[PDB]
């Protein structure tokens, strides 16, 4: 005969943003040298 | 010895002008102007580089003995040698 009132609560949760990323890439630049450090004629005395 | 048999073919009525390539292209002696000794020596070492491969590409037990370049306006000779090679130009007109 005796009904009892009651009231029930869950607890909340927390999340987080976050992100993924594959490996990355940059450019890059060379230019090949021309040297010619070379004379005309030494004369060799080997 | 060896300088006047250079002046003697030097002095036929052929050549035009005589390089001894020494160091792999860059010479010691000519009796050319600057810019044609080295044109030549440069330019020739890369040919007979070619050429003495060509022969052991055409058979693998030959060497080079001997090439010839004709052209308009000089013909160039060159044989070669257990460490260097000589350039000598004429004139065929």
């Amino acid at each position: 005969i005796r009904w009892e009132t009651k009231s029930c609560q869950t607890a909340s949760i927390a999340t987080a943003s976050a992100s993924a990323q594959a490996r990355n890439h940059v450019d890059a630049q060379v230019q090949t040298e021309a040297p010619v450090p070379v004379s005309v004629q030494p004369p060799s005395q080997y | 010895e060896v300088e006047e048999t250079l002046k003697r073919l030097q002095s036929q009525k052929g050549v035009q002008g005589i390089i001894v390539v020494n160091t792999e292209g860059i010479p010691i002696k000519s009796t050319m102007d600057n810019p044609t000794t080295t044109q030549y020596a440069s330019l020739m070492h890369s040919f007979i580089l070619k050429a003495r491969s060509t022969v052991r590409d055409i058979d693998p037990q030959n060497d080079l003995t001997f090439l010839r370049i004709r052209s308009k306006k000089n013909e160039i000779m060159v044989a070669p040698d257990k460490d260097y090679f000589l350039i000598v130009i004429q004139n065929p007109t």
